[PDB]
């Protein structure tokens, strides 16, 4: 009876280690999938940062981004906070951002752009 | 009890032999097909989401 | 910062809320009275006051402390009595000349009249640091220091400046951390919220084989460090003698005494009775007072200190468990904090619940039992820690069927009863096997049986023998003793000697308040071998008077072996119990033939 | 989550570099090369946390807690055996034997190192008494036997010296007869001729023999026993023949 | 100066926010009667205060308002004995003023003097069964539980009137070596009971050592609930400043519980279960926080609260909340009071949890602990023998049930039986219990030592 | 805009009405911490949402707001088995990634895939008393009713640990035609119970096929009440995606009822009786609404929740409201557990409404229902005969009470006794139940057909 009890205890410990190996394999698979997702997100974040350095081509995406972000506020006066290399693009496209924002919102159109 | 507790490297050898070469095809397929989703993800950031 | 807008009842309202959170505690008025903003309604903040609001007019200033209401962790914690709100009674007795907290008086959370010597650990200039790592050592006692200087949890960086060895105050800084520039100044005392649990490395099941100094309690059930167990009380029916005898007779590194809603009579008797006792850890430097932490709040104090007393004691026990030591947390009781939560909820304006208890008592009761436990210590060192929670239960609604004891009995996994006749009989504790249970005896008997235990076979046969003798006592009383079997008289005689020698304990000597596991296992194995040899000798043909008169000095000598020293075999084994098996086998062989 | 793994990696690399300043733990540093590679290069904690959160580094807190506890026990075992340093091969074999056991709360090496650290820590704030000197000599002989025989092998002298040190530490200042009888029985039960030669100083052995000679000297009112016992006090080395000759006269 | 309205006992007046919380205010009406009160709450040009004299009869746009500028406090002095006062600290004898020398707060704790000493040095107050079996000492509290079937106000007036006479006989036994005083607090009592208790206390010669506080049942609840604060501050100031043992008696707890339950009818706070408020533990803890051993214990501040249950049910938090904070409880049976015994207290359900700590050597009897356990076991065996005697009969009753039944009937009319104007100490109660216990044999007495049992049989 | 105030666990912040019901929003604090929650209340110029991180410490004017614009959804995938996560669905407990190939919103049902037929397949758990007395189906739910003081975690750990060995023998009997999965969600449990359940699941060998959801009492109640919907949605998505019968365990029910019953006094809603809210029936019925047959006719969802009573009374809204929604229940008696029979789950008040549809002619015996009903009537008749025989004794004991008490003792000590890992079949339990039920006479048995009685006694 005691030998059968010890054999049952060893038969449980073997299944415990067999569960631990199956946990380690899924840990390695998650350790590869995280590096794959990080490898895709690094290429996406570098592809956006490469196109973000433009000056004469970033005004239409910045106007659509300010016009898209202006729809979630619904105010006649909004402050635009950006970097030092993008204040001239918003200042040179504030009339296009107000004209593009006024065409998609008749309840509260923007009057002036505040460059902080 | 000595046949299931011998050595602390059997759990790593039992998991490295399961997926040690198959991960290069899954990572090679994602790294090869990453340019198809990177173009749509890069194009979606330049448009109104 | 803010101004007093209006005051209605015991809660004061302060306006000018321009960023003050609803979790930080501040002092309203120039008196610096204790208070905390439980909620906010618009610009005005609703703050609950746990004291008299006399002398507070409209237009008083409100200044926040800059952090939530919690306890401070620093050196010099042993041999000191404080409240749940960081209020030392020793400074109030020196300055105000009173014991109770007076209105318009404020004291520091840490005693600035005693300084300790700080020593550098294994951290050099430019070394990496993390939360929970041992940065040094601080002296907390005149004999041995146990206050480990560690960094705060949820933080990391590089040690840019390390102070040298020497004595310094708690207010002065001794270390500086550099993480993303000038992070902040570091001192000996650290902050920790009482409503936030302390972090750890990893939690595990309670399987640490640690004793608490109870011979009958450890013999009836295996004691472990990190489990949850509740004890029923009657407001001074024997729970104070079991808590004081358990804390004094315990051999752990630290002891946590928490008085939440006591009457005040047992608090002075525990503090004055704690230094007169003699500890069993090889030292005489006031070990009963210096080796334990005393946090006592009476019934004439605010509800914030009594409700936060168990959270501060559990936070100090969590800090001692995170330091790499096992501490025992004994708090009596949760009924005063549960009644204080309904009293604060009724005055603040909370809705009622079933049995007059609030809805947060169910989550707070599970969080209180889930706060303590045995696991790996947090930090780079990875030390072993444990926190044993011993909470007393009493009625607070008019009966013992309240939701506090009912939810606490279902949440806890161990129950220890307490009979009034056994407490009147000078037996402490008087719990029986038929009025108690425990599921954690498999792990404690597995590890303690893994070292050199015989507790499982003697414990199962001892519990079955006590359960058979308890059922046979009513049949022997009602039916009589002239019609029962001879094995029932030997089982009742062995249960009377085992219950008299094991349950009978009131701290008569140093050997009665601290018994080893091998002495209790050999004492229960001698009684189980005597009952089995008496049943085997009576089964083969023999008289009860021939065996009882045939034993003689063996039965009286086996009961008087608990008053001697335990160093008989090597340093802790009983040598008289080992030689009793040959006399019991010779008496069993002589009684049969 | 990531801060505990970065703190365990930095504390593992700093503890591994602070443990051995000669770079002789190639077997222990071989398994910890993935954590020492981040410590051997200039990198901030935010880069290690961001690299560990993105699946580019180790994020197993369960393996780092057990490896940090085994490295802390190996550093505490070497630090507690000062100045009797052990060999690098014995530390590597003890690190492999401790690494071959998954339990870190039931092993005898952790309880033996905790009891040796508590016995050595208890002698720091102790005065120069006879039980503190005998417990200090037994702690020095237990440190020399622990440094010579390791902690991965069971020995009768290490368990007997640990039980005698725990029994001597468990005593008080009113059991000098039991501490002197335990020191005489432990000194007579030793198999070697001199257990204090080349370990303790000559003044500690002469004070140890002078404690038993001074204790047995005022207990006898005979001039022959005091005169014969007075000649044995000029021995600067402790031996079993001096204790047997002093016990034969008393 | 502009009363907004009145709802219940609290009046809502419109005034400035310059007055502090609990400040005294004078309301001048157009009838010619000035009434004082306390401000319950202060807000931004709005507040609700409770008037001490009356709650109605003031104008809305014709009355005047005035602020005194002082907080609610009663002057504590040593000349408070031998006079009659009210629940707000005003004498009703029409004589001299208080003439106090220190400013003590009545709505809070001035210094909160509570020493951390254990209970010891027990002194008696005139009860043989109460001071004998469940005798409390300085520092410990013991409440009295009664119902609507006995004169609990006359029992509190007889217990307060019985105090002070045991100090001369106890002074020779080393039980009291200082001046003794009594604190009498009456809330919700009538003029006949207060005049009968004042004439009964003045007839025995104890009016010059106790204080008289009479509160009528037609006053506000703020004065009835604030009436025990002046007695607690007077007993703490007399016990701490004078170093004398003072006993505080507060009756009744049902009037304070009904006055506290009647309050909060126009605020955000709501009552708990059973119609009572949920903050009764803080209200009882506030009155219990101003009693006990002060720092530097020379005297004692004893608190003996008398609570009378209006329904005799155990489902209320009045007796459970009051008995849970204290250590012990005393119960009164209506069957003992219906027979003619005074006081009709029962020692069977009553028990003391700190009786061994209160008794010692030099201030109490040695055999008082074993005599109370032997009298309690003889009373329980006499109750079981008296209950089994009716079923068993007279010709089939046992000798133990008849011997215990005679000791129960003789002890019920001898030990519990006392005089209204007679003072019996614990030494005379132990000698009277020894005569009732002398009928049993020496073999049937095993709850005492052989030397004390042989010397005192 | 900014946060107006905070009352209880929910935070009342002021903002525009652009967000919808159940819209995910993010609150920015000035201490460098971000908290996410769901908009439970939307009004004009104000909103009331419950945050899943923290319950206190929210700024008033120093906080910022950020609109996510996406509804609350749980990411479920086909690889969620074999990972550890928290109650909020985060991989911070050393488990696998929380990434998912599919994302579906929840509003009470993912697609509303309710079954339109009765369940025919029967799932065996490895207990002769549980599976024999209550025929569990592939879509039927049967919770375990326990009390404070009974091993409910050992019964749930034995029932979950029994899955893995009885399923291969039951798969050959045509009781299951696909792989089985486990969904474990802990709420309001200790660390020793979760470590014991994870240690029993790892020792049983089902660590890679089960899910780990850890929720403690120190976390927010909104995440603890939202964890069972995400666990049931992930188990329903895995069972619908894989076509496998998944068994979900919801323990404890008192923590989930205490989480929704916790926020009942800090809101504008009027709660019901016993302190709980009036919408507890919809929240309790929402967990049972996601049980039944799945789409495809090859998958189903099994519900086996663990309910622990906080007072030990059978007259409660949690046990009656929770047991009234489900089909039957398994009650655990303290008398059976006190005697020593494992498990203590009795079959006296236990019953199954779909026991006839769960049993057939290819996976179970045809006479199992008649022997189960005759054994169920003989168990209550033996309990009433043992209760009447215990009070009456042996002077007026009936002849049928001795055979009923003998069959109740032999059936309670033979059929109720079973190990924690010993496998047992329903065919051997019916054959032993026929031999144990064969001691009764033919005239007494009248609840079975004559062909089944003539075929086997």
């Amino acid at each position: 009876g005691n030998f059968k009890s010890k054999l049952k205890k060893a038969m449980l410990s073997q299944q415990i280690t067999k569960s631990t190996i199956a946990n380690k394999m899924r840990l390695k698979v998650l350790s590869a999938r995280e590096q794959s997702l990080d490898g895709i997100f690094e290429e996406t974040k570098e592809k956006l940062s490469g196109i973000a350095n433009n000056r004469d081509e970033y005004k239409p995406i910045l106007q659509s981004l300010i016009v898209e972000a202006l729809l979630k506020l619904l105010e006649p006066k909004a402050i635009v906070k950006a970097l030092e290399r993008d204040v001239d693009l918003i200042e040179s496209m504030k009339d296009d951002i107000m004209r593009e924002y006024g065409e998609k919102a008749q309840r509260a159109p923007l009057e002036e752009i505040v460059i902080s | 009890e000595q046949k299931n507790a011998g050595g602390v490297g059997e759990l790593e050898k039992k998991a490295e032999a399961g997926v040690q070469g198959e991960l290069a095809e899954i990572k090679k397929i994602a790294e090869k097909k990453k340019d198809d989703v990177v173009k749509i993800l890069i194009e979606t950031v330049i448009k109104p989401s | 910062y803010g101004a007093i807008y209006s005051v209605s009842g015991p809660v004061v309202i302060a306006e000018n809320m321009i960023g003050c959170a609803m979790y930080e505690l501040v002092k309203v008025g120039h008196d610096n009275l204790v208070g905390e903003v439980i909620r906010i309604d618009g610009d005005k903040a609703t703050i609950q006051v746990y004291e008299e609001t006399a002398g507070l007019t409209v237009g008083d200033p409100v200044l926040r402390t800059g952090k939530p209401l919690s306890v401070e962790l620093g050196p010099g914690l042993m041999e000191t009595i404080y409240d749940g709100i960081q209020r030392p009674l020793k400074a109030i007795k020196e300055e105000s000349q009173s014991i109770y907290i007076p209105r318009g008086i404020d004291t520091p959370a840490l005693d600035r009249t005693i300084k300790w010597q700080f020593t550098p650990g294994k951290f050099q200039v430019g070394d990496h640091i993390s939360g929970g790592d041992i940065y040094g050592s601080v002296f907390e006692n005149s004999l041995i220091s146990s206050h480990k200087i560690l960094l705060p949890p949820r933080s990391r960086g590089t040690i840019t400046w390390i102070a040298p060895a020497g004595e310094y105050t708690l207010d002065e800084k001794i270390l500086e951390v550099e993480f993303d520039g000038k992070k902040s100044d570091f001192t000996l005392y650290h902050t920790w919220p009482v409503r936030v649990p302390r972090p750890v490395t990893e939690k595990l099941s309670a399987d640490y084989p640690l004793l608490t100094g109870q011979r009958v309690l450890d013999a009836l059930f295996p004691c472990v460090q990190g489990g949850t167990t509740c004890i029923p009380g009657a407001f001074g029916c024997g729970k104070t003698v079991i808590s004081q005898s358990l804390s004094k007779y315990s051999n752990s590194d630290a002891i946590i005494y928490v008085g939440c809603g006591e009457r005040g009579n047992e608090m002075a008797e525990v503090l004055m009775e704690f230094p007169e006792l003699y500890t069993e850890m090889s030292g005489t430097k006031e070990p009963i007072m210096k080796r334990t932490t005393l946090v006592a709040n009476t019934s004439n104090m605010p509800v914030a200190a009594r409700e936060a007393s168990i959270y501060t004691g559990i936070t100090l026990a969590e800090y001692f468990r995170d330091q790499g030591k096992n501490v025992s947390m004994i708090a009596d009781s949760s009924s005063r904090w549960a009644e204080a939560l309904r009293e604060i909820s009724g005055r603040l304006g909370e809705m009622p619940a079933d049995q007059g208890f609030p809805a947060y008592l169910g989550a707070k009761l599970a969080s209180f039992y889930e706060r303590a436990g045995k696991a790996v210590a947090l930090g780079s060192p990875d030390r072993t820690g444990s926190v044993s929670i011993v909470a007393a239960v009493s009625p607070a609604g008019g009966d013992f069927s309240d939701p506090v004891t009912t939810a606490t009995l279902g949440i806890t996994q161990v129950f220890w009863g307490l009979d009034k006749k056994l407490a009147q009989r000078k037996h402490f504790p008087s719990i029986n096997t038929s009025v108690s249970y425990s599921k954690y005896t498999n792990v404690l008997n597995k590890f303690y049986d893994s070292n050199y235990p015989e507790f499982p076979v003697l414990r199962d046969r001892m519990k079955e023998i006590l359960s058979n003798a308890e059922e046979l006592e009513q049949v022997v009383q009602l039916v009589g003793k002239s019609a029962l079997s001879d094995s029932d008289k030997i089982t009742l005689d062995v249960a009377t000697l085992i219950k008299e020698d094991f349950l009978q304990q009131n701290g008569y000597s140093t050997y009665d308040a601290f018994c080893p596991i091998w002495k209790t296992f050999d004492m229960m194995r001698a009684f189980i071998s005597y009952h089995d040899e008496a049943q085997k000798a009576v089964a083969n043909g023999a008289n009860w008077s021939k065996l009882a008169d045939s034993t003689g000095d063996v039965k009286h000598a086996v009961s008087s072996s608990k008053f001697f020293e335990p160093s008989r075999g090597e340093k802790e084994v009983h040598g008289e119990f080992e030689k009793l098996l040959s006399t019991m086998q010779e008496r069993f062989a002589e009684s049969t033939d | 989550y990531h801060s505990q793994v970065v703190g365990k990696i930095g504390y593992i690399a700093r503890c591994m570099q602070t443990i051995d300043p000669e770079n002789n733990l190639k077997k222990i540093r071989e398994d910890y090369q993935d954590v020492l590679i981040w410590a051997e290069k200039n990198y901030r904690f935010e880069e290690i946390l961001e690299a560990s959160k993105s699946g580019k580094c180790p994020n197993d807190l369960d393996a780092l807690s057990r490896r940090s506890l085994i490295l802390l026990e190996l550093l505490r075992l070497v630090s507690s055996i000062s100045p009797f340093k052990m060999k690098l091969d014995l530390i590597e074999s003890q690190y492999e034997k401790m690494k071959q056991h998954v339990n870190l709360w039931k092993s005898d090496y952790h309880v033996k190192l905790n009891q040796l650290n508590q016995l050595t820590d208890y002698l720091k704030n102790a005065a120069p008494t006879p039980k503190n000197n005998f417990l200090r000599a037994m702690t020095s002989v237990l440190q020399m036997q622990i440094a010579q025989y390791g902690i991965t092998e069971d020995n009768e002298g290490i368990n007997q010296l640990f039980k005698l040190g725990l029994h001597l530490l468990a005593m008080a200042n009113e059991k000098i007869d039991e501490q002197y009888h335990l020191f005489k029985g432990y000194v007579k039960d030793q198999p070697e001729e001199s257990p204090f030669e080349g370990i303790l100083p000559a003044e500690d052995q002469k004070i140890l023999v002078k404690t038993m000679i001074d204790y047995a000297m005022p207990k006898l009112s005979s001039k022959v026993l005091q005169d014969k016992l007075s000649a044995l006090s000029s021995s600067d080395v402790l031996t079993k023949t001096l204790l047997d000759s002093i016990d034969r006269i008393v | 100066n502009t009363v907004s309205g009145v709802n219940g006992p609290l009046v809502i007046l419109e005034k400035v926010k310059f007055p502090r919380y609990n400040e005294i205010v004078n309301l001048t009406l157009p009838d010619g009667t000035v009434r004082q009160g306390q401000v319950l709450e202060i807000r931004g040009d709005r507040a609700i205060v409770q008037v001490f004299e009356g709650t109605s009869g003031i104008d809305v746009k014709k009355t005047t308002v005035e602020f005194t500028g002082e907080s609610l406090r009663i002057p504590v002095s040593e000349d408070m004995l031998g006079r009659i006062f009210d629940g707000s600290g005003r004498p009703i004898d029409n004589g001299p003023k208080v003439f106090a020398e220190d400013y003590l707060d009545i709505n809070g704790s001035p210094i909160n003097p509570y020493a951390r000493i254990y209970p010891e040095e027990m002194i008696s107050t005139g009860v043989s069964a109460i001071d004998t079996m469940n005798s409390i000492a300085r520092g410990q509290k013991i409440p009295i539980f009664s119902a609507s079937g006995l004169p609990h106000n006359e029992i509190a007036a007889q217990i307060c009137r019985q105090a002070g006479l045991v100090r001369p006989t106890k002074d020779v036994h080393d039980g009291h070596e200082e001046n003794f005083s009594i604190v009498f607090a009456a809330m919700g009592v009538n003029l006949e009971t207060a005049r009968f208790f004042k004439q009964d206390f003045e007839e025995n010669g104890s009016l010059e050592r106790t204080s008289l506080f009479l509160n009528l049942a037609n006053d506000p609840t703020i004065e009835r609930i604030i009436t025990p604060r002046l007695a607690l501050t007077t007993a703490e100031y007399l016990a701490y400043q004078t170093e004398r043992h003072v006993l505080t008696i507060l009756t009744d707890m049902s009037s304070y519980a009904d006055a506290l339950r009647e309050v909060s009818a126009a605020r955000e706070e709501v009552p708990g279960r059973r119609g009572y408020p949920g903050y009764m533990y803080t209200d009882l803890s506030t009155i219990y926080e101003r009693a006990g051993r002060v720092e530097g214990r020379n005297g004692s501040i004893t608190q003996i609260p008398i609570l009378t249950m209006p329904n005799d049910d155990i489902t209320h938090p009045i007796p459970d909340l009051t008995g849970y904070i204290t250590e012990g409880q005393i119960f009164v049976d209506r069957q003992l009071h219906n027979k003619g015994i005074y006081p009709p207290i029962n020692v069977l359900p009553s028990l003391s949890r700190l009786m061994k700590s209160a008794i010692g050597e030099g201030m109490t009897r040695k055999d008082h602990g074993d005599v109370s356990n032997q009298l309690y076991a003889k009373y329980a065996i006499g109750k079981d023998a008296a209950a089994m005697k009716a079923v068993v009969g007279e010709e089939a009753l046992s000798i133990e049930d008849k011997l215990s039944l005679e000791f129960l009937e003789k002890f019920e009319k001898t030990f519990i039986t006392q005089g209204a104007y007679e003072d019996r100490t614990v030494f005379e109660s132990l000698d009277q219990a020894w005569s009732l216990l002398r009928i049993y044999p020496k073999e049937m007495l095993n709850r005492i030592s052989p030397k004390i049992l042989d010397e005192f049989y």
